[PDB]
């Protein structure tokens, strides 16, 4: 099959950024190409069709180009409202495929997580299922780490409708029997837009 | 207008089987190839597979080769992708496209496959073997204080104070879990139809 | 075998 | 927009053209324009011509065959023109126009008419490229087809009927169908098909392109009124050794041979397709309808 293969997988950028994403097929196409446009959740839309054709109603500003097999999608002035995720799609060689989308995210100052902890309540202790969190709220860019000094699983909101920014919850759990053996639980996390990773820690 | 609208999406056990059924509008399943995609949860595209009646030409999707199948009324000017043999590869959301067959300058371009220029609605087709559980809900205080909803099923779960409700993550368990937290009395209310459960729990 | 281009 | 091209064996005629399909408007014909690229001093019989053939394949027996002179010059049109900007000082235009009683691009499903544009030096030094001549329906709904039968000591009184005549490729044609059984015999089944005759202008036969035999019986002296749904396409008829399939260009699956239009001596073929209600009694009874099928005009 036809792999058509898409960068960046995630760019930043705001408005007015002339922003382009590339997109490659595995083997030779001609001008079977589109851009679909998924925004969280609903359904894909159609951006562009035949490598370079402007499907209707389409914004202008948006537009792609070929060079052989490296689609190019140019979006002009990029506005706060599309920022979604943008497919590339082959439709010669069936089963058509499409590539692995690239989310354009909002930009702003650099700032670091505002890192709070928690541990197992009694509730959850009497349950049976201890869930140590972290909490990693308002911390730009969503490049970051989280480590874990004694399975865990991250929920990460999505871009933050207040300022561009990311939340991230990481919960390590445990049982109740196996969680009471250590004492001293820790996360630190490793930040872009932090001078050095900060670590915050409880004692059971 | 032209419209497709898909029904048929509801939990079915693993293995289970579902007819989803693309009732289309505006234009004959014969002059017009119909197109099943499906988008896994909160990731890239993928498109099933599709079909024209007219030339009776199916084509289908490395991923639903013989498990799936996309068959068309053109009495009730509808197709029908039965899918059979679900699994946890099979959860998505499950959107309808077309792609016409004018525009040659005379009559059917038999050959296009191109843009899917007009899409659905989104039906989410599921597959678990989840009994439909309540959470249980755990607190989490000091500064920053939540509540942490454990092994629940399915979505969603209504989480509220009296502050970012974290996505709620499928559990190993077939249960999901989220948390949602507030930084700053405090009482969190859980709210979960599939089971008419409730629940109010405080942390301090 | 019949060619293509652009005008 | 798009422009075709094609290069001879040799490499140095290139024949130009726009499109591959000339709609033959009922009253005249879309002429065939191009522009051949030439090098003078590859040119060695000194005088280069483009034809037009119309050639009824099976057998081949042409029915409008043309020449223009390509070089030595013996107007021009509004794509030739760019055509030759684009080439420069090397190029020369043709033009073609198909007087009417002509026929239609049509093949049969394995034959019949097609089009094709050769530019020759006059083997190696010759170059073709195929066209269509073919006809959109018609652009205004004609009468609603009706057709009532009676059979007689009391009557069988039938009557079928389409809600209209112009239906373009894979739709689905209504049949109301309305008996009066009032004789003793009841009626054991309906029959509701579809036919497509394909004259060769002569040798014609009846392909039923759509079947819908039901067992909506109605008892001696009493009526019935219904309403069936047939849908013509090429989904089923793929076994169909003779049908006539509309103009190609390749090897592509093209639909239904669109009804030949007329404005009766026309060589070729001419096609059609007729609805059939067709009641068996327990000593059949038939009525019928003709349609037309054809392809929509894009716009």
């Amino acid at each position: 099959d036809i792999q058509m293969t898409q960068s960046p997988s995630s760019l930043s950028a705001s408005v007015g950024d002339r922003v382009t994403i590339t997109c490659r097929a595995s083997q030779s196409v001609s001008s079977a190409v589109a851009w679909y446009q998924q925004k969280p959740g609903k359904a894909p839309k159609l951006l562009i069709y035949s490598a370079s054709s402007l499907y209707s109603g389409v914004p202008s500003r948006f537009s792609g180009s070929r060079s052989g097999t490296d689609f190019t999608l140019t979006i002009s002035s990029l506005q706060p409202e599309d920022f979604a995720t943008y497919y590339c799609q082959q439709s010669y060689y069936y089963p058509i495929t499409f590539g692995q989308g690239t989310k354009v995210e909002i930009k702003r100052t650099v700032a670091a997580p505002s890192v709070f902890i928690f541990p197992p309540s009694d509730s959850q202790l009497k349950s049976g299922t201890a869930s140590v969190v972290c909490l990693l709220n308002n911390f730009y860019p969503r490049e970051a780490k989280v480590q874990w000094k004694v399975n865990s699983q991250e929920s990460v909101t999505e871009q933050d409708s207040k300022d561009s920014t990311y939340s991230l919850s990481s919960t390590l759990t445990l049982s109740k029997a196996d969680y009471e053996k250590h004492k001293v639980y820790a996360c630190e996390v490793t930040h872009q837009g932090l001078s050095s990773p900060v670590t915050k820690s409880f004692n059971r | 207008e032209v419209q497709l609208v898909e029904s048929g999406g509801g939990l079915v056990q693993p293995g289970g089987s579902l007819r989803l059924s693309c009732a289309a509008s505006g234009f004959n399943v014969s002059s017009s190839y119909i197109h099943w995609v499906r988008q896994a949860p909160g990731k890239g595209l993928e498109w099933v597979a599709s079909i024209s009646s007219y030339y009776g030409y199916t084509y289908y999707a490395d991923s639903v080769k013989g498990r799936f199948t996309i068959s068309a009324d053109t009495s009730k000017n509808t197709a029908y992708l039965q899918m059979n043999s679900l699994r946890a590869e099979d959860t998505a959301v499950y959107y309808c496209a077309r792609k016409s067959m004018y525009h040659r300058g005379w009559g059917w371009l038999s050959w296009v496959y191109g843009a899917m220029d007009y899409w659905g609605q989104g039906t989410l087709v599921t597959v678990s073997s989840a009994s439909t559980k309540g959470p249980s809900v755990f607190p989490l205080a000091p500064a920053a204080l939540g509540c942490l909803v454990k092994d629940y099923f399915p979505e969603p779960v209504t989480v509220s104070w009296n502050v970012h409700t974290f996505p709620a993550v499928l559990q190993s368990s077939g249960l999901y879990s989220l948390s949602s937290v507030v930084t700053v009395t405090y009482i969190c209310n859980v709210n979960h139809k599939p089971s008419n459960t409730k629940v109010d729990k405080k942390v301090e | 075998k019949t060619g293509l281009t652009k005008l | 927009t798009r422009v075709f091209k094609k290069a001879s064996p040799n490499g140095k005629l290139t024949v130009y053209l726009g499109k591959r399909d000339f709609v033959d408007h009922i009253d005249l014909v879309e002429p065939v324009d191009g522009v051949v690229l030439v090098d003078p001093e590859y040119l060695k019989e000194r005088r280069v011509y483009v034809t037009l053939t119309c050639a009824f394949r099976y057998f081949r027996k042409d029915l409008f065959v043309a020449n223009v002179q390509s070089f030595p010059p013996a107007p021009l049109t509004r794509l030739q023109e760019r055509l030759i900007k684009k080439l420069g000082e090397h190029a020369y235009p043709f033009t073609f126009e198909i007087p009417p009683n002509l026929p239609c691009s049509v093949t049969l499903q394995p034959c019949g008419v097609d089009y094709e544009v050769k530019a020759f030096c006059a083997k190696r030094n010759s170059v073709r490229l195929v066209i269509r001549k073919v006809q959109y329906a018609p652009e205004r709904p004609g009468p609603q087809p009706t057709a009532e039968t009676t059979r007689q000591d009391k009557p069988l009184h039938l009557e079928a009927s389409l809600d209209k005549e112009i239906y373009y490729h894979g739709e689905p044609i209504s049949v109301n169908v309305h008996v009066t059984n009032n004789t003793n015999k009841t009626v054991k089944k309906i029959k509701i098909s579809v036919r497509q005759y394909a004259d060769i202008c002569t040798a014609q036969y009846k392909c039923p392109v759509a079947m819908e035999e039901a067992d909506d019986t109605v008892a001696p002296s009493s009526t019935f009124c219904k309403v069936y749904t047939l849908t013509p396409f090429l989904a089923n008829n793929r076994e169909k050794r003779g049908l006539a399939l509309d103009g190609k260009l390749k090897h592509e699956d093209t639909n239904l041979a669109s009804s030949t239009l007329l404005r009766r001596e026309i060589l070729g073929i001419i096609v059609s397709y007729k609805v059939k209600v067709k009641l068996v009694v327990s000593s059949d009874v038939a009525v019928e309808l003709p349609f037309t099928l054809m392809h929509p005009k894009p716009k």
